[PDB]
């Protein structure tokens, strides 16, 4: 695929004893965030508890989402993972307290068990009878294999499905009972007078022997947010693909609840419950605070883990300054991770493994000045610079990076603090905050 | 040899006994008290009925919303069943409203109002703005020059209904999109098409995820028709409102028709299949049990809705396969019934209380119920356990084969502290 | 013993039939 | 096993015949004189004669005000309406929140409806329409009648039907061989289906194959039905479960929150009145719980001294953790707890007092006990100075990782090294802010 | 009929006051406030001659003293097909409706027609039901034997009338109501044959009854506007109807008083918390009172010299001079020890609670001392104090008990200023720990 | 044929429903084409099946340029759903343009 941010993180780094190694699965150093976030995705893992509150607390460029796809990456499979920014609850058509909900929602869920029957075998003979205006459908199918034989009677959705990809009396067909799926594996019948209106060349497969009907255990899982839009109203299977839910009612919820505790004592179904992440927590309104101390108290509330970089600074909606943005009432819920800032030698172990994951050779030399203007600038430029180098040492037709390559990136392609410095000796050529400016050069 | 067995109060059964606790007002220490001594004893009679099995208290049902409506009932070589559901708020309405309103007379101008608002300034009508119309003609692409004086004075749902795809002229101003372009080429499409598969993501996710085998978890609590309005000595007003509520066109859209009618007519009639009414425009339900609001009661909640008796048919399949001979054991003759129909739903081969040797002579016979000599029993259970030496050692005494009783009790209630 | 099998009725309705060699289309 | 969050320790106040509060009883430690104030509450909810009679919950943070809140609920019991709330819940962006308010008023009241019902069930035996005279005439159906056969144990009835509950049947999509249920109180038509009379192994549509129906055809059953005021007021405003075509569309339609008029709410008050005067239905009064009544604006509040003055207004409990405060819409009214003087003239407030260092060891332990862990005595100990020091919430929440560094040592006793190593992964609210204080760029 | 459990003004049945329009000391639940109630009642007959039209009434006055009582006390003694309207101040700030839009609707709502139709209905008791259909059902012969309890009648039925018989099925022994013009037939019940339950109807079987109708004008404007239906009224999506229909309406109200087919029935609007309006719909109100078709306009405010919303000045009642110019002015007093006993024991007649006069001293003096809610918030909670002693009578000890259980406004602040660092103040501290 | 699409033509193909003799799809397509918040779900969905069929040799993915013009105008808001949108395995390359010096930032007061 295509190389990303935190695409050199696949886990967590941690022993048998929740103790972190200095450089594993792609994260380095951070050894107290990360054994703290171990017991927390222990905590998940476990599935007892609902409600607690974690936050993740430091200075920019420090590991705080890298700690967070490091946790969903050692979360693995079928286990939710919602991840929203602070920005994105504001909607035209959703309240706050909504969106909230829906993302509470999203994040446990269901695991439901489903018996279901298979069919494969070769087409013999199939009849449809259909009315005049072809809306009514209904018919007969006789397939075989090579013990058994046995005339099916076929629906609606069956001729649907028998007529899109059309079989044609011998192809070899395979028949899922509870999710209603129609798949041709192949042709064996190979008929000699074929109306070639078509341009099939269709598989020679063998006609399969044994049992025509066969029993199966499947398990898939679904949320709780998919069940309450399905369950809203008569077309929210559409509604969950174009967003067009539009403040589902609490009776629905309530309803959904109890059926699904009832899932649970027939041993139907069971609840996984998942992580939601909530990045840039404090771009939150108070009223949405307000309802997150009471959200976290419900029997169906996922972990949520929240990443602050902010100080003692203005909470949203007051006119009063809080600690990491968050008033105390939330603040006394929740537990906090503080993660630190770097050496020089975790700077240089990063832009080793970025420079790893996007295939691009670098010299020592050039190693180690990427290093230095990483540490006296911020690390996220220079692992920025190194594409830019590649392609530079890539233009003189040789694929190694030198320091005349990193030192070419540098002068094309500027800092933040050189930038401040460049703007602030020449304030007549950009616009300033009372819109003068002057446009003449003379 | 005394086995206890417990099981945990289910969801429902929890709930009948907390509006049993709620009900007689936090007295449950000196119900307690004097139900181990054993007024008090219808009390702790619904105590034990819920904890036996809740459908005692209160039978389940069928599950269906409340029908707020007035209609025709009856007060008790065919029968009729017509439609009369109503709705019980009456809006009422002066005849003088009507009369001076709604229709013409000769006193009043709706019908001339009518005609001059929307025949004769309209602007839309070849008669006046021919120039207007053959622009447009241009614009859209129209065979016909009348068809935007139709479009401008028709409703909206008539219009969805009667809308034909007639051919179009190429040489105007309208187009095709690519997102058109996409959507008509997968139109009849089959599987392993590159296309065909890049535009239809919701089928695939519909199929990945078993959605045509899913329960319904929500049904509404109240269903109403329409408020009824009533104007007393008209009949017109009841003409105008059967021809709203029951609109043909719209009702035979919304339904289709049978298909040895569709052949009366086709062929024994001579009606062009172009010139039937338009039918089958309703959305199809997710699955067949999103279609109504009205869930059946079923033999799989019955047996989960007891703790006790899903631990006994737990219990059970060990001792078929081992092929004992089963006593169950009673305090009253309701639950007597209950578990008769349960093993009737089974076909479990049992008898129930010229018994006797019948009993000892068969060994097919399964389950004997008793309510509080048979030496062929092997294993007995209390279901209703009380710890009352005098019945229980009788009862043990009417039981060469090793004996086992067992006990089936649920945590927290009445019988754990028993 | 084997219980008897749903009835079929198809009146007034369409055939299609798809065998071996041969396809056949029954129409009104 | 089972899942715990921040409750379910609670299971009712834990009062006497007398109204005493026992002192740890119900889940409950301490709060004695708040928790007999509750319980005269709940008696006066049941005594079901008053209608629109508030008290305002007000304490500090962490002292007891929603475990209050859900231990009234848990006496009253799940027959009685409990409607909770945040104060956040009311701004709609679909409605007005003057109309989110009395939706929960009206929400938090019950009805219990014993209700007859008119039942034709059977399994198709024949299903025969008879044609119309002229089907192209416009005005008219394409049939005339349908004569459906159904058949039951001890029973075969012949029914002539409308052409109008026809058209529910096949939308049902019924067959010769089908078992259905038809309701005659709204035209409503359930497939039940296929019947066990004929072979089962031969179809491909997952279906599920009931027996023959016992008892008549024809049936009256009684079915006791708990809904409330407001499931009438919606399922009036946008109607839906006729035959008839606006409720037919009304199912299609996306919902959508409306202004419901005093007039619909009039009319069903008298339909319920006649209900209730038959003998035929009961009213259950219930209570509303705003939480966090501090972040409502002054109007909100306005609109309450109006509601709470209606003859069929149920109890509402609010909660608040503010002193002296000034109200959201407004820029110079400071008022006690964040309320008006307007409302609080109307109100009868309770007070919330906080804990001692025992209350707060015995609070983690039965929070131990619920979370099925196992504490040392020192650990306690070390806990609950943690939480005079810090936070009581804080030294609740430690428990877990402390109980997942207690596993991975090998171990289920909890010791004070476990303790300390919690105490040093994870931080709580002052640490955090010394931190920030003492930092280089806004940490 | 009309549930209700108790209400805060369920006393109230009236103004108490005589013929020469003067107050009784104490008449129909209402207890002093003797000018306040004089000028309600001018301002009721002034409603009942119905001679004047878009008079704007203030009552102002301070919080707790008489004037929701007032606003109930005219609208007990109008009864009745007469309208009254009663909104609050919030109640206009919709998302759907403009606030000039929705003051026009509740001014609309405050004034009637009254029409007199009389139509023609058979009432009685079946007795005997013959109905003979042929093979294929085309053509239904029938005779119906109905009565009542001076005489019976047997009638030959056509199609429509066995149709309307079949549906809804009447059996012998049913009451039944028949309209022959629209073809509806009501089940009243059964009749004494126990073998609902109502009596068999006397008198003449044919029978013409004059109903009575009163329609609101906002109803006449909803139905006349196409754009929406009937079901508007209920539903509540009228969306900004249009002037022009306003005006139709208007002209043919006017046409039908002239001609006289109908009469015109004005009420009462009561806007309550006046001051929570805008500046804009004092200025719209200020000239939707000069309308021939406008109601009396009770409004109520207790502030004084405060900020006039949608400005930044403050004003006398919260209102714009303009507006204070177009009103006459009610003022309400403050209450002695006697009135509040004389309102103490009336309240605790209404709740049914049987008082001690020590309990009533007790009450009368933390109500002068703190508030009169307060004292009728305890008359009814010191009962259940009572009844969990067993007992009937409330005596001091449970009032005692409930003062103690319950705070008021100055006990509750005074401990939220000496315990100030356990609450969340304005600038969003608190200290949640016990020691340091 | 080669045919050449965007991904969000894709999305907006897959959002709305196809071809259909409901009522409410024939309703819709002639009343106004009102904005749909199209779901993180669906965006999934169409990224693994394009990635599916880029592993047959059938597809082939070009990334380009979105190019926004006076970013100052931008709320905070905006910028931080910009930080969240960077992260994502499928973005295209952004360019930005100002001609600002030192000037608050729209949505807030003192940055
Ligand atoms: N310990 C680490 N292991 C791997 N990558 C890291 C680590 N710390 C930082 N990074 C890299 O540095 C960048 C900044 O990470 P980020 O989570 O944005 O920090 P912050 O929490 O300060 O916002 C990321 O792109 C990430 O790839
Ligand atoms: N009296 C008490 N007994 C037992 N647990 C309590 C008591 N008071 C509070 N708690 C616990 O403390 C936590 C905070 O209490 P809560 O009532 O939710 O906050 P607040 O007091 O601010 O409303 C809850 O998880 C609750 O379980
Ligand atoms: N003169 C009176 N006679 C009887 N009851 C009264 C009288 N004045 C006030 N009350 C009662 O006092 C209670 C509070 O007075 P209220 O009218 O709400 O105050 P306000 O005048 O501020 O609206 C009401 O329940 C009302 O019934």
């Amino acid at each position: 695929s295509l190389i990303a941010a935190h695409s050199h993180i696949t886990g967590l780094g941690l022993d048998e004893n929740l103790q972190p190694r200095p450089t594993s699965e792609g994260m380095v150093g951070q050894l107290q965030a990360r054994r703290a976030a171990g017991v927390i995705l222990k905590m998940v893992q476990n599935g007892t508890i609902a409600g607690r509150a974690v936050l993740v607390a430091g200075p920019p460029s420090t590991g705080k989402t890298a700690l967070a796809m490091g946790v969903s990456q050692s979360l693995g499979k079928d286990v939710p993972f919602t991840a929203i920014a602070g920005s994105e609850i504001f909607s035209l058509e959703l309240s706050k307290t909504e969106a909230l909900t829906q993302a509470f929602r999203k994040s446990i869920g269901i695991k439901i068990k489903e018996e279901t029957e298979l069919i494969e075998g070769e087409v013999v003979e199939i009849q449809i009878d259909r009315s005049i205006t072809g809306g009514h459908k209904q018919g007969k199918l006789t397939i075989k294999t090579t013990d058994m034989e046995t005339i099916y009677e076929l629906g609606n959705k069956m001729i649907d499905g028998l007529t899109k990809e059309k079989v044609l009396a011998g192809d070899v067909i395979s028949i899922d009972k509870a999710s209603g799926k129609i798949t041709k594996l192949g042709r064996s019948f190979a008929r000699s007078r074929d109306y070639d209106a078509m341009g099939a060349d269709t598989r020679f497969v063998q006609c399969p022997e044994g049992e025509l009907q066969k029993r199966k255990t499947v398990v898939h899982t679904v949320s709780l947010h998919e069940i309450d839009v399905i369950n809203s109203r008569t077309q929210g299977f559409l509604a969950l693909f174009t967003g067009d839910t539009g403040e589902i009612r609490s009776e629905v919820r309530d309803q959904i609840n109890t059926k699904v505790a009832e899932w649970k004592e027939e041993g139907k179904a069971e609840i996984v419950p998942g992580v939601l992440f909530i990045d840039e927590v404090h771009m939150l309104d108070i009223e949405c605070f307000s309802f997150i101390n009471r959200a976290l108290e419900d029997e169906f509330a996922p972990i949520v883990m929240m990443a602050t970089n902010r100080g003692v600074s203005k909470t949203r909606g007051t006119n009063y300054k809080s600690p990491h943005g968050l008033p105390l009432d939330l603040l006394d819920r929740s537990i906090i991770i503080t993660t630190k800032s770097y050496n020089e030698q975790e700077i240089k172990t990063i832009l080793s493994i970025r420079a790893q994951e996007e295939e691009v050779e670098l010299s020592s030399d050039a190693l180690d000045l990427l290093t230095k203007t990483g540490v006296e600038t911020s690390l996220r430029y220079s692992s920025n610079l190194i594409s830019v180098a590649q392609q530079i040492a890539m233009k003189r037709k040789n694929n190694t990076v030198e320091v005349e390559d990193v030192k070419r990136a540098y002068l094309l392609f500027l800092d933040s603090a050189r930038s401040v410095k460049y703007v602030q000796e020449n304030e007549s050529q950009y616009i300033d905050d009372q819109g003068n400016v002057q446009i003449s050069i003379a | 040899i005394e086995i206890d067995v417990l099981c945990d109060l289910t969801q429902r059964q929890a709930k009948l006994y907390q509006v049993l606790k709620s009900q007689i007002s936090t007295n449950y220490d000196a119900i307690e008290n004097a139900a181990t001594n054993d007024n008090l004893i219808n009390a702790v009679m619904q105590f034990r009925k819920v904890c036996n099995h809740p459908d005692l208290f209160e039978r389940a049902d069928v599950d269906s919303p409340f029908s707020f409506t007035t209609f025709g009932k009856t007060t008790s070589k065919f029968t009729d069943l017509i439609y009369s559901s109503r709705n019980p708020i009456k809006y009422s309405l002066p005849r003088l409203i009507y009369e001076d309103l709604i229709l013409p007379n000769y006193n009043n101008d709706v019908d001339i109002a009518n005609k001059l608002k929307n025949v004769k300034f309209n602007i839309f009508n070849p008669s006046t703005n021919y120039e207007l119309c053959l622009f447009l003609s241009k614009l859209t692409g129209e065979p016909s020059l009348n068809e935007f004086f139709r479009v401008s004075t028709t409703p909206l749902l008539k219009r969805v209904i009667e809308r034909t795809n007639g051919p179009k002229n190429t040489d105007s101003l309208s187009f095709k999109t690519i997102t058109q372009e996409l959507l008509e080429v997968t139109r009849n499409a089959p599987s392993e098409g590159v296309m065909a598969s890049l535009l239809n993501v919701e089928k695939h996710a519909y199929e990945r995820e078993y959605l045509n085998c899913i329960q319904r978890g929500y049904h509404p609590n109240v269903s109403a028709p329409p408020v009824t309005i009533e104007v007393l000595g008209s009949s017109h007003v009841t003409n105008s409102i059967n021809n709203e509520l029951f609109d043909p066109l719209i009702s035979q859209a919304l339904s289709d028709i049978p298909a040895i009618t569709q052949y009366n007519m086709h062929v024994k009639k001579g009606i062009p299949v172009e010139d039937f009414p338009k039918t089958g425009l309703f959305p199809e339900p997710l699955n067949k049990n999103f279609s109504s609001n009205i869930s059946m009661p079923s033999m799989d909640r019955f047996i989960t809705e007891s703790a006790k008796l899903r631990k006994l048919d737990e219990l059970l399949v060990k001792l078929k396969s081992e092929g004992h001979r089963v006593l169950i054991y009673f305090q009253m003759t309701k639950m007597m019934d209950l578990m008769e129909e349960y093993l009737t739903y089974r076909q479990y081969n049992h008898i129930r209380l010229d018994l006797v040797h019948d009993w000892q002579t068969n060994p097919e016979i399964f389950v004997f119920l008793l309510s509080t000599n048979l030496t062929a029993a092997d294993t007995v259970i209390f279901y209703d356990s009380d710890w009352n030496p005098t019945i229980d050692s009788q009862a043990m005494d009417r039981a060469t084969r090793q004996v086992t009783v067992y006990r089936l009790l649920v945590r927290g209630t009445i019988e754990e502290r028993m | 013993f084997v219980k008897p099998r749903r009835p079929y009725n198809s009146e007034g309705m369409t055939r299609i039939l798809r065998r071996y060699e041969e396809d056949l289309f029954c129409t009104f | 096993v089972t899942r715990t969050a921040a409750h379910t320790h609670i299971k009712g106040l834990g009062l006497d015949e007398s109204g005493v509060a026992k002192r740890v009883e119900g889940g409950f430690v301490g709060q004695i004189e708040a928790r007999e104030a509750c319980g005269v509450i709940v008696d006066l909810i049941k005594a079901k004669k008053m209608s629109g009679r508030a008290i305002l919950l007000a304490g500090g943070p962490s002292t007891g005000k929603t475990a209050l809140a859900l231990a009234i609920s848990q006496e009253l019991g799940p027959k009685v309406p409990f409607c909770p709330l945040v104060g956040s819940e009311l701004y709609s962006v679909e409605v007005k929140k003057t109309e989110t308010l009395m939706e929960n008023f009206r929400r938090a009241i019950g009805l219990r409806i014993k209700e007859t019902k008119e039942v034709y069930e059977g399994e198709v035996t024949e299903l025969t329409p008879e044609d119309a005279e002229n089907p192209l005439g416009g005005y008219g159906k394409t049939i005339s009648h349908v004569i459906v056969g159904l058949k039951s144990a001890k029973g075969t009835k012949t029914l002539r039907l409308d052409p109008t509950i026809y058209e529910s049947i096949q939308r049902e999509k019924v067959s010769i061989g089908d078992v259905i249920y038809i309701e005659a109180n709204t035209g409503a038509v359930k497939r039940v289906g296929r019947s066990d009379a004929y072979a089962t192994e031969f179809d491909l549509e997952t279906e599920e194959y009931v027996p023959l129906p016992k008892g008549e055809v024809h049936k009256k059953k009684e079915i006791v039905q708990d809904v409330t005021l407001h499931d009438l007021d919606v399922a009036n405003a946008r109607p839906q479960g006729g035959q008839d075509v606006i409720s037919m569309m009304g199912q299609l339609l996306k919902p959508k929150k409306t202004e419901i008029t005093e007039k619909l709410r009039q009319e069903v008050n008298k339909v319920v009145a006649k209900y209730i005067d038959q003998g035929v239905a009961e009213l259950i009064p219930g209570v509303l719980f705003i939480d966090e009544v501090n972040m409502l604006d002054i109007e909100i509040f306005t609109y309450l001294n109006k509601a709470l003055e209606s003859n069929i207004a149920p109890v509402v409990v609010l909660a608040s953790n503010r002193g002296m405060t000034t109200v959201r819409g407004t820029e110079d009214v400071i008022s006690p707890h964040g309320v008006p003087p307007d409302l609080i003239d109307r109100l009868l407030i309770v007070r919330t007092l906080p804990y001692d260092k025992d209350e707060i060891r015995t609070i983690i332990e039965r929070r131990a006990t619920v979370e099925r862990l196992q504490v040392e005595s020192s650990a306690l100990d070390l806990l609950a100075t943690m939480g005079t020091e810090t936070s009581l919430r804080y030294a609740l929440q430690l428990l877990a990782p402390c109980g997942i560094l207690a596993q991975t040592s090998n171990r289920k006793e909890i010791v004070v090294n476990d303790v300390n190593e919690a105490k040093l992964l994870f931080l709580d609210a002052k640490r955090s802010t010394k931190i920030l204080e003492t930092s280089a760029n806004y940490l």
